[PDB]
RNA sequence: UCGGAGCAGAACCCAACCUCCGAGCAGUACAUGCUAAGACUUCACCAGUCAAAGCGAACCUCAAUUGAUCCA
RNA sequence: AGAGUGUAGCUUAAAAGCACCCAACUUACACUUAGGAGAUUCAAUUGACGCUCUGA
């Protein structure tokens, strides 16, 4: 296991990012997941790493319980993998002049 | 070797000898709060951000609390009506400047128009529609109004008393990017009788063309010190309508600050056609907003494991065929 | 003398055909960013601040009880700024929202009253799907 | 070969050809949905797997009851 | 008699945020939801009104 692609390298969307048994890789913009706790590419572009708190869902009460159980002062932090698109969405090119 | 964090690290100061002395998030809002005072710095270790980013009138105000809690009381919120007519009105009195440059810097209309150099809007513009009679479309900034209502010259309100306002779609059409196209040109306006400054450019409909997703058209008054000469009478053609704001306030208007704005959003539809065929005499533009295509895969001598789908990728379509008939 | 590629530059012009692209991962944290405008309501003593941000953050509008306009004439006062706020974004343009409050937040009464006021002003917290290709 | 009570009285462990009950089980099932990009590949194929977007929903009992590869 | 002096308890706030307390769920605590109570001491950058310390 471990991250199948280095950040910064273009990787197609739906391509293999960072596989992991216990999440070690965090989801970041742009990077699906599935049952299998693995990070994917949900967008063509560039990978980057960054070290952003991370914030467990409501759903998650162990983890609302670990927070609380960190002190108020205590910062997580975790590193989050974000795919920024490299390419735009669409452009309007111009049809016909009727 | 090992990489450490370069500035201080999270969760260092706080431990001390004594880790349950710690008051410790008891609430999650605590611990939320915590967490955006951390997120709101910049941090050494980079982020997201980093890749992509009066006295006498506090007494008037606690005076009128007090009245309004003894007229409460308690019973009116054991629900009180709070008509928003009124507050909407002393928020455009008192705080309307911030929230009017927040929402010119939304729209991008100082960084396109004015090439940035935004300013807090002083005079209260509010901009009525001429649609039938009764009533008048009513234009803030940011509402939208069609090019079917928009045929006519709406009229403006800012309650004040030289002028110059102005109207430009910053989306630039039809010409090259980063231009805007001028519809109307009022100036040297004495009070707040728009019709006594003269008008350069007669005022022309919105003509946004087909799928070329929104236009952002906006009307702009300044103050005027001292009325100054202009220059282009009513005219069809969009080389004499095309004109940057950013040019025309650096050095023109020396002696001129802008005073209010007001902004609309333009679509494409049957008065736009309209003014196409009519008034601009050519032919309107349709565009597409077409999305990138597929990369589509490597191909290969032989397609492995894969399914039938891999021998058919990077031609077209649906009924091709064999040799030689 | 029309260009091929005519690029319109209104910044609302994705959001409203919704081809805003949006963050589509960042789901282990909370709250997501997959959204094009997100109510965020920060509640405090007395006052109570509330934004409408953009992907980026853009808070264009807020609508809190320290402005001292509204301070003539609480989950009533909150219902107040719900409403005040929707007229506030029916001027602006803005139909499309993302209300994502914390469960105990959403169980609160005065949260349900400003998006009551909201949906009255006719302001949709429902995000709607970007529609691919 | 494996468990329940005491020896082993209040986070673990603890010993006896120690003191007593037990076990080689029994009973009850086989959204555990459909669709759909983009990846892994048993070094071919076959066989297998991961999974983003969409439609339609939520939001095993037991007390032990067992063991290992290897050749079948 | 002198020094330090001054936003409710706290603020390298300029009238906000942390804090106060009440209830319901809590054995209880905590959280949450509903609440409200809360302050720049007064006169023209200056003066005094209020307190701590040093004295008598
Ligand atoms: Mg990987």
């Amino acid at each position: 296991q471990g991250i199948k692609k280095m950040e910064g390298h273009y990787v197609h969307a739906g391509n293999i990012i960072a596989t992991q048994r216990h999440f070690r890789w965090h989801p970041g913009a742009h990077v699906g997941v599935g049952k299998n706790k693995c990070l994917y590419a949900l967008e063509e572009g560039i990978v980057r790493y960054t070290k952003e708190v991370y914030v467990p869902h409501p759903r998650n009460t162990e983890a609302v319980d670990l927070i609380t159980r960190l002190p108020k002062g205590a910062v997580l932090y975790k590193t989050f993998v974000h795919v920024v698109p490299a390419k735009p969405e669409g452009t309007f090119k111009l049809v016909a002049m009727l | 070797r090992r990489t450490p964090p370069l500035g201080p690290m999270p969760n260092s100061d706080i431990d001390l000898s004594n880790l349950e002395r710690l008051e410790k998030y008891r609430s999650f809002d605590r611990y939320r709060r915590r967490a955006e005072q951390e997120a709101q710095a910049p941090h050494w270790w980079r982020t997201y951000r980093e890749y992509f980013g009066r006295t006498q009138q506090l007494l008037e105000r606690k005076q009128a609390i007090q009245e309004l809690r003894a007229n409460v009381e308690e019973r009116a919120a054991r629900t009180a009506s709070v008509p928003l007519d009124a507050v909407r009105a002393e928020w455009e009195r008192t705080c309307g400047p911030y929230h009017k440059q927040r929402l010119a810097e939304y729209y991008g209309l100082y960084r396109d128009l004015f090439h940035g150099a935004t300013f807090v809007p002083r005079v209260p513009l509010h901009v009525a529609y001429a649609v039938g009679e009764d009533d008048l479309m009513p234009v803030y900034c940011g509402n939208e109004v069609t090019p079917t209502e928009a045929a006519q010259a709406p009229e403006v309100t800012y309650e004040a008393e030289l002028w110059t306002l102005l109207l430009t779609s910053l989306d630039g059409h039809l010409l090259e990017p980063d231009a805007e196209y001028l519809h109307w040109l009022l100036t040297n306006i004495p009070g707040n009788r728009v019709a006594e400054g003269q008008v350069t450019c007669p005022y022309l409909p919105p003509f946004p063309a087909r799928g070329s997703g929104i236009h952002r058209l906006a009307f702009l008054l300044f103050k005027q010190d001292q009325p100054i000469d202009f220059s282009p009478s009513p005219c069809y053609q969009l080389a004499q309508r095309t004109f940057r704001t950013f040019d025309f306030y650096k050095k023109h208007q020396e002696t001129m600050t802008p005073a209010g704005l007001s902004f609309f959003q333009c679509r494409w539809d049957d008065s736009v056609t309209y003014i196409f065929h009519q008034l601009l005499d050519m032919r309107e533009p349709v565009f597409e907003f077409v999305r990138p295509p597929p990369y589509h895969p490597k191909q290969k001598r032989f397609p492995h494991r894969q399914p039938l789908r891999y021998l058919d990728r990077y031609r077209d379509s649906h009924e091709p065929t064999y040799g030689i008939y | 003398a029309v260009a091929p590629e005519f690029t319109n530059r209104n910044p609302r012009n994705l959001e409203l055909l919704s081809v805003a692209r949006k963050e589509r991962g960042w789901r282990t944290v909370f709250p997501s960013r997959e959204f094009w405008h997100r109510l965020r309501v920060i509640r405090t003593q007395h006052h109570v601040e509330a934004l409408v941000e953009h992907q980026n953050g853009k808070v264009v509008v807020s609508a809190s009880t320290r402005e001292w306009a509204i301070k003539k004439h609480n989950v009533v006062a909150c219902e107040s700024i719900g409403r005040v706020l929707a007229q506030r974004c029916l001027e602006a343009g803005i139909n499309f929202m993302v209300y994502q409050p914390t469960p105990w937040e959403a169980a609160s009464d005065s949260m349900k009253r400003l998006q009551s006021a909201m949906t009255e002003g006719g302001v949709v917290l429902r995000e709607p799907q970007r529609i691919y290709e």
